[PDB]
């Protein structure tokens, strides 16, 4: 009753869904009781997985994604993760990273996810625009969520969310959706003059 | 379009009166299940919830709710209208996945929550209906 291993979480998933986890396209390991604390090499058996659900656990470090040859959506929201790292093994295929409600303050390492289209990271610990500049390397990034980070809250509490959206699009000119709302043509134009 | 889910969401909010929120504030300690109900509202609104963490409630392990953040939400006089105004079309897939652990608990039902706290238990139906709306609308 301290921590659930990946192996044990897979058995719970297979009992709830009646699919062999090695065959499954969506592997649901979220919300284990007790929480998962460590990713491990059992994840390498999940060769068919396109959507790995590991949200609502107590994972502290990203690791052990080697062997997930089809992984397209990596869901790690509501864990204890501080650093974006150890993602080279899925960089060729990963299109969405869902990692809201973690403890990420630096986006160093996000640049490896060259095919990323969607990044959800509400309620993390981003405090400065220098972190958002690191996202400009992602040529396919279309959908971004920053609500609840200190940097977002700074602007929200001063009734300046419009200024915050311009700061984002200034750095990410091709972004299509921000915090669930489309980037409109007037926001792009203001961002173009600000840039 | 998912009008049965949206109809249930609106019935849920219309079942809650301002006096219900007042009386809930008057409790020194809320029933544990109501803190999880409000966590579902916090998740949909992208407000703070605490780490995954469990406590024994009537013989089952259930998530510890972030009730102080729920109180902050309830201390805004616009709270109920804010839920009526909620932009359902902006729910994303991650938010639905973060709700599912609450719905996984055998005791997380309107009947059980209503027995504990009355009309405010409608927020359980509101949260489940928003998730149902999102899953249908795509
Ligand atoms: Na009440």
């Amino acid at each position: 009753a301290k921590a659930t291993t990946i192996k044990d979480a897979i058995r719970i998933f297979e009992e709830r869904k009646s699919v062999v986890a090695t065959e499954a396209e969506k592997v649901e390991l979220h919300g284990m009781i007790p929480p998962i604390e460590k990713m491990d090499a059992t994840l390498s058996t999940l060769k068919a997985c396109k959507h790995l659900a590991l949200s609502t656990n107590n994972i502290e470090k990203i690791s052990s994604l080697s062997g997930m040859e089809n992984l397209r959506i990596l869901s790690l929201g509501r864990n204890l993760i501080k650093k974006i790292e150890n993602l080279d093994a899925v960089a060729d295929t990963l299109e969405e990273l869902w990692i809201s409600y973690n403890q990420i303050a630096s986006l160093s390492g996000i640049e490896k996810l060259v095919n990323l289209r969607v990044l959800y990271m509400s309620n993390n610990k981003i405090t400065n625009w220098g972190e958002i500049d690191k996202l400009a390397a992602l040529d396919k990034l279309e959908d971004l969520l920053l609500a609840g980070n200190p940097l977002y809250n700074d602007y929200k509490e001063n009734n300046a969310t419009s200024e915050y959206r311009i700061e984002v699009v200034k750095r990410l000119p091709n972004l299509k959706k921000l915090d669930g709302m489309p980037v409109d043509v007037d926001e792009r134009e203001q961002a173009n003059v600000a840039r | 379009a998912a009008k049965p889910a949206l109809d249930a969401a609106l019935e849920a909010l219309n079942s809650i009166k301002d006096g219900d929120i007042k009386n809930l504030k008057a409790l020194k300690k809320p029933p544990q299940i109501i803190t999880r109900i409000f966590d579902c509202v916090l998740v949909l609104r992208m407000l703070p919830v605490t780490k995954a963490e469990y406590t024994d409630e009537k013989g089952r392990m259930v998530q510890v709710g972030n009730y102080p953040e729920a109180q902050k939400m309830m201390n805004q006089m616009s709270f109920l209208q804010d839920l009526k105004d909620f932009a359902k079309e902006q729910i994303n897939d991650e938010t639905v996945e973060l709700l599912e652990p609450y719905f996984m608990s055998e005791d997380f039902t309107f009947e059980n929550a209503q027995k504990a706290s009355g009309n405010v238990a409608g927020l359980c139906n509101w949260a489940e209906s928003m998730a149902k709306y999102h899953n249908v609308a795509k």
